[PDB]
């Protein structure tokens, strides 16, 4: 903190949440309800978080449209993960799914309804009845086309009833670490330019994804992976970063998402030939195949010169064959969005769409209870005391290598609640609030000041613009070992240009130049780890495809019958979680690998699901 | 005696004062629109009549002058008929517009006709019927005095 | 360094802490009804007074207009007579001056009808110009 | 090249004795996205990084980027730039709000007021929180259409003159329409007590039906009607239907 003076302020809370998305709030609700003194720190008003921009819906086996079993949901969830998913956490999720979504309706979430008067459910990608044998599932509860908006707004409202004290437009800077324990967060209040340390027994990280690490995405400008960057700086290894989910129907010019719900109602993809081509790549499920399957399908038709439009470089989503009544009642939002950005009447023309960055199944590794973890070969799973994390920013890991549609809002509400429950019970009123080590947060402030005043020779927008461009080119839908290798190279050079950084706005008060530059460090951490972790994965699993390694490498070969083979060693196959660990200052990364938890929570309640061939 | 939010709301103003933060421009920047120009007018007229009635009622009482000598005075100025029927139009139009738009607003108070077209028709219909009625009340007797003047 | 003060929670409204000891204000609802009803009932009165003139009309306008314009200016005073820009007692002066305006309006009107041509006759004579 | 100009309201509370200002900026329209937010970003990245404004979602759902463009209160991100390069588009923040910096208004009363309507579900008979769904027909819940889609952007509150003059007492269009959405919710037992906190002659009755709110709302919703609706209830010219009875096989 050489070249300036900084007011600092100390607080003392039971638990400090960093996030006001679905996860964050839902956690905070639980904690206040159970009489904790909770702080919620968020860099924007909670209504502005990305959750609000979710459209499709939230999965629960309610049987409001046809009889359903949460075990068939559990089935589809694991299949979707591509057996990288830790089945215990997938178990917890799907089991508690029906309760979680009913809680929402009871909180006053205005769900769409049936003639019987129950929650309306729509079809959605990747899901099916009777363990893959039945038809196309219908358990995706929705508020038409605006399900996240409605969930967040409902959640936010109910958080005002339960005495959480909100610290809004506070940019969290770093975790407060006391030799392996989390005692709080340090943050910059944008309103008045002060610096705030929060002391707390627990800390929940709930900070969303890092979609702005790519040139095109569906995500918000705030999605800059600050939480994973927080954990990286605190010496915690991140997990599964190389699995970046490409949503198939993002709008061509702009990025704005068109829901999968548009296909779950009946809409479909169409190439230049006018073929409804998904019937080739997935005869059974067609346009409701898993996202990664569909996104690749599109990305091929483009490469094979059957792309649509002037450049022949995107695809059409066709919706005008549906009734107009149904387009208003089920998809009013995107009806409008397509009108605004693409200049399209969805009842009369198709929307130009193209695979687009969307979700991060990677994140901060945790257990099923949501306690952030560390891993060594010998010691194994080692929790980080005081620290929890949930939602997009986490890696429980319930999505393995491919997120099931309508499972993030669930993950957020389930494991958000799980943080509150799993804290109400390990934290007891004997334990007092930790004191801060001297010099706590001093280096966060040193970094702040250095960035604020920095006078390099490359501006903060330019360095970002290429980081994003490099990622779009080298780490996209189909990847090759040489392209990735060059990617890592180019990427590691941009990590060095971070010393040559140039800012202009010198102010403490609401400096959006300074904060977009803290975001850019946070992206670079997340970005570099994403591309090396990817360059090393020499297989093809879920939302990660190598041209040069097109097969799924598991313990056995699950294409032939089992008995007869020898289980390959852990070091040879790839059914395991990538664990990147980075040095924040030098930018050097190292790898390590973690076994997939295949057992369920309770053998009685449901059996584990052993890997099979993944075809839709 | 306030609500708790109205108390909180006051203290908030006091804070924003203390921080000496500016107040983002409004009248000076907001686009003229039928919605609020009409309301503006509805008030401006409503008030001006009250004003006239107070300046009128109290004015002639507190002065030695009476109304007959005032009407007498301005006929004595020998001012063109066109100008004098304009000054009648300006007296009628306030009463006509305010009264019509009164009913409109009683509508809007009961949620009736609040969509953006009903707002924009209700506006023109009122400015129409009110200008129509104010010409009809100025020119009719002036057309019925040009009959006595020139007809058998 | 960080040698700093223990700071406080930011100002923040609790809608449950607000609900202890708060007792509802006398309802304004009934009054709003009669204000508007009264205005509705004057809709026939203005056209009535176009055709029928004289001293009984003059009196019924003066009574009606006063009571309407009483409630009019009270609302216009409460809009522009704000404490945050006039300070407390000057704004209260404006609230009092609203009741003065109402009672000088009438006196002058009543005067005008009783010792001068009246409202209707006054209109006649400017229309005879 | 079509070089469009923007006059953008500016203010910095660190310069001593500071005053609001207009700043012109020239932007090449062919080097730049269709929407006004695209210009503000371009300018921040290529010309003046100090230029401060809120944004998050790019698709018009968040409500962060509300401001006064070309006279009207709308969201910048779904606002098509006027390509007529002869005129200049004027960008000020939400009218009559205390400003923090440039295009960023302190939104804290607006939020506190939203809290004061108690935007959540309230039941007379304590419910078991996760156990079963509450019945509501299609028709009952379509009452919520036009209402639950409020993104809390404040365009409308900040366009209502009454709210300019009396933000401290009058709740204003956006908070009031939300108040009505928890009142006609069949699932909400507190219709009674909700109207009790807007009984006074300032909370909801200071709506002088100007109609600026419904006109400016970039989400095409209608508060002026919801307010009108809120009065009757206050007057008693109307009351809330009782919930349709929940079938016993539910
Ligand atoms: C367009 C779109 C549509 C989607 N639709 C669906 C759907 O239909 N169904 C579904 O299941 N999933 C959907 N998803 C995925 C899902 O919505 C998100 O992954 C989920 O909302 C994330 O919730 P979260 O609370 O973890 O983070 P978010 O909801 O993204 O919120 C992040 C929070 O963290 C805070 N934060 C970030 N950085 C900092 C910092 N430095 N300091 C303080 N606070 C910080 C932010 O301010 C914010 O409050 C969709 C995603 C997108 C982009
Ligand atoms: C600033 C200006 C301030 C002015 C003072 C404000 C006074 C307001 C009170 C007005 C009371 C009504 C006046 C009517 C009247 O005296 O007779 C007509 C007269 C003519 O005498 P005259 O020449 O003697 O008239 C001929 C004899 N009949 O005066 C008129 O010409 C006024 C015309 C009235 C217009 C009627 C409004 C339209 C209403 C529509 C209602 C719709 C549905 C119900
Ligand atoms: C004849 C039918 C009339 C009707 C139906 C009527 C109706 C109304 C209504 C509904 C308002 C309140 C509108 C608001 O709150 O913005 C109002 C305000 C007012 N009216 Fe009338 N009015 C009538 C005649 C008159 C007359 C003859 C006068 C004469 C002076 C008058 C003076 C006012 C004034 C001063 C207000 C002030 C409040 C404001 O502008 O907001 N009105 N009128
Ligand atoms: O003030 C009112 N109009 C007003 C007064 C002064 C300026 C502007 C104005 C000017 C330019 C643009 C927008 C509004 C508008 C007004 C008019 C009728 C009813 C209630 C009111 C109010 F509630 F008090 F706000
Ligand atoms: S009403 Fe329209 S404008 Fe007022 S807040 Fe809700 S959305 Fe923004
Ligand atoms: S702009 Fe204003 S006063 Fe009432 S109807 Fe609309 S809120
Ligand atoms: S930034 Fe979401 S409203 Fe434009």
């Amino acid at each position: 903190s050489n070249i300036a003076q900084y007011k600092v302020i100390d607080h003392a809370y039971d638990v400090v949440i960093i996030g006001a998305g679905g996860a964050g709030l839902r956690a905070a609700m639980g904690l206040g309800e159970a009489g904790f003194k909770t702080a919620v720190v968020t860099k924007m008003f909670p209504t502005r978080s990305h959750t609000t921009a979710a459209q499709g819906g939230i999965n629960a086996a309610l049987g409001s449209m046809n009889p359903d079993d949460w075990k068939w949901h559990f089935y589809d969830t694991v299949k979707g993960s591509d057996w990288l998913g830790d089945q215990n956490a997938m178990h917890y999720l799907t089991r508690n799914a029906v309760e979680a979504v009913t809680e929402l309706e009871n909180f006053g979430m205005p769900f769409s309804r049936t003639p019987e008067g129950k929650i309306y459910q729509r079809s959605f990608g990747g899901q099916s009845n009777n363990y893959g044998k039945g038809g196309v599932a219908k358990r995706t509860c929705c508020v038409a086309d605006r399900t996240g908006h409605s969930m967040l707004h409902t959640l936010y409202g109910n958080s005002l009833r339960c005495h959480c004290t909100f610290f809004i437009e506070y940019f969290a800077l770093d975790l407060l670490m006391d030799k392996g324990r989390c005692v709080g967060v340090i943050a910059l209040c944008l309103e008045d330019g002060t610096i705030h340390r929060f002391r707390s027994k627990r800390t929940i990280v709930a900070t969303g994804g890092y979609g702005r690490a790519y040139f095109s995405c569906t995500t918000a400008h705030m999605n800059t992976g600050d939480g994973t960057a927080l954990a990286t700086r605190a010496g915690i290894a991140l997990e599964d970063l190389e699995f970046i989910q490409f949503h198939p129907t993002g709008i061509y010019g702009v990025g704005c998402l068109i829901t999968e719900g548009s296909r779950g109602e009946g809409g479909f993809l169409v190439n230049s030939e006018g073929e409804r081509f998904m019937e080739r790549y997935a005869p059974k499920a067609k346009d409701l195949a898993s996202r990664d399957v569909v996104s690749r399908a599109e990305t091929i038709e483009i490469m094979e010169g059957r792309g649509v439009g002037p450049e022949k470089d995107h695809i059409y989503l066709q919706l005008h064959h549906l009734p107009a009544e149904q387009l208003h009642q089920r998809l009013p939002g995107i009806s409008e969005t397509a009108k605004i950005f693409a200049g399209v009447d969805v009842t009369k023309e198709p929307i130009p769409v193209i695979p687009t960055v969307h979700y991060n199944m990677g994140g901060i590794p945790t257990n099923y209870k949501a306690q952030v973890i560390k891993y060594t070969k010998e010691g194994g799973d080692k929790i980080v005391p005081g620290l929890y994390a949930c939602g997009e920013c986490a890696c429980h890991s319930v999505h393995g290598a491919n997120r099931l549609g309508a499972n993030s809002l669930l993950d957020a509400v389930v494991f958000g609640r799980a943080c509150s429950i799993n804290i109400k019970e390990e934290l007891k009123p004997d334990e007092k609030i930790p004191e801060l080590p001297e010099g706590a947060g001093e280096e966060s402030i040193a970094n702040l000041d250095a960035v604020r005043y920095a006078n390099g020779d490359v501006p903060t927008a330019e360095l970002r613009l290429t980081m994003q461009k490099t990622m779009q080119k080298h780490a996209g839908v189909f990847r090759r070992g040489d392209i990735l290798a060059e990617g890592v190279k180019k990427m590691m050079d941009l990590f060095k240009e971070l010393k040559r950084l140039k800012t202009t706005d010198r102010s403490l008060i609401w400096n959006s130049d300074l904060t977009e530059s803290l975001e850019l460090q946070n992206l670079m951490l997340n970005a570099t780890q994403t591309i090396v972790a990817a360059e090393n994965r020499k297989e093809s699993r879920g939302a990660h495809a190598r041209d040069d390694f097109p097969k799924r490498e598991d313990e056995y070969d699950y294409s032939k019958p089992i008995e007869g083979q020898t289980k390959r060693p852990f070091e040879k196959h790839w059914r395991k979680h990538t664990l990147t660990k980075q040095d924040p200052r030098t930018g050097h990364i190292t790898l390590d690998y973690r076994p997939v938890i295949d057992k369920t929570l309770d053998p009685a309640e449901v059996d584990w699901i052993p890997p099979i061939i993944r075809s839709y | 005696e306030k609500t708790p939010i109205q108390v909180w709301g006051w203290d908030y103003l006091m804070r924003q004062r203390a921080l000496k933060r500016p107040i983002a421009p409004h009248l000076t920047i907001y686009k003229p629109q039928m919605t609020w120009m009409v309301s503006g007018l509805h008030r401006v007229t409503g008030c001006a009549m009250a004003g006239t009635l107070l300046i009128g009622g109290v004015g002639f009482s507190v002065l030695p002058l009476d109304f007959t000598t005032f009407v007498e005075f301005i006929r004595g100025l020998g001012i063109p008929w066109v100008i004098l029927d304009t000054f009648k139009f300006i007296i009628a139009f306030p009463i006509a517009f305010h009264t019509l738009n009164g009913i409109r607003f009683i509508g809007f108070d009961m949620a009736k006709g609040t969509d953006i077209p009903s707002i924009y028709r209700g506006a023109y219909l009122v400015l129409g019927l009110a200008a129509l009625i104010s010409l009809a009340v100025v020119v009719y007797p002036r057309w019925e005095r040009h009959k006595k003047a020139t007809l058998p | 360094t960080s040698a700093a003060v223990t700071g406080a929670a930011p100002p923040q409204f609790d809608p449950i802490a607000a609900e202890k000891g708060f007792k509802p204000l006398h309802s304004h609802g009934t009054l709003f009804k009669i204000e508007r009803y009264f205005a509705a009932a004057m809709v026939p009165l203005i056209p009535a007074a176009y055709f029928i003139h004289g001293r009984e009309m003059d009196l019924c306008l003066a009574l009606a207009l006063t009571l309407h314009v009483h409630w009019g200016v009270w609302g216009v005073v409460n809009d522009y007579g704000r404490p945050f820009v006039l300070g407390d007692t000057l704004a209260a002066a404006v609230r009092v001056g609203a009741y003065i305006f109402t009672a000088c309006l009438l006196a002058g009107l009543l005067y005008f009808n009783e010792h001068d041509v009246g409202l209707t006759r006054a209109f006649e004579m400017v229309w005879e110009l | 090249k079509r070089i469009k100009t923007f006059e953008i309201y500016r203010f910095n509370p660190e310069e001593p004795g500071a005053k609001p200002k207009l700043q012109k900026f020239d932007v090449d329209l062919d080097k730049c996205g269709t929407m006004v937010l695209d210009a503000l970003i371009k300018i921040k990245n290529e010309v003046d990084p100090t230029l401060t404004f809120r944004r998050s979602c790019r698709e018009g759902i968040c409500g962060s980027c509300a401001m006064n463009i070309a006279g009207e209160n709308t969201l910048a991100c779904i606002c098509n730039i006027d390509q007529n390069t002869s005129k200049t588009t004027k960008i000020y923040p939400l009218p009559h709000m205390f400003v923090i910096k440039d295009l960023v208004p302190d939104m804290n009363l607006f939020y506190a007021q939203y809290a004061s309507i108690q935007p959540w579900l309230q039941k007379k008979t304590k419910i078991n929180l996760g156990e079963k769904q509450q019945y509501q027909s299609i028709k009952e819940q379509e009452k919520l259409d036009g209402l639950y889609e409020c993104i809390l952007c404040a365009c409308c509150s900040a366009s209502c003159p009454s709210y300019w003059w009396n933000a401290d007492k009058y709740l204003g269009p956006a908070v009031l329409m939300q108040a009505y959405r928890w009142i006609i919710d069949s699932r909400d037992d507190s219709a009674a007590e909700r109207l009790a906190r807007m009984q006074d002659g300032f909370s909801a009755f200071k709506c002088h039906t100007i109609m600026n709110c419904t006109k400016t709302c970039p989400k095409h919703l209608n508060p002026a009607r919801a307010i009108g609706e809120i009065k009757m209830l206050l007057t008693k010219m109307k009351t809330k239907p009782a919930p349709l009875p929940t079938p016993a096989n539910f």
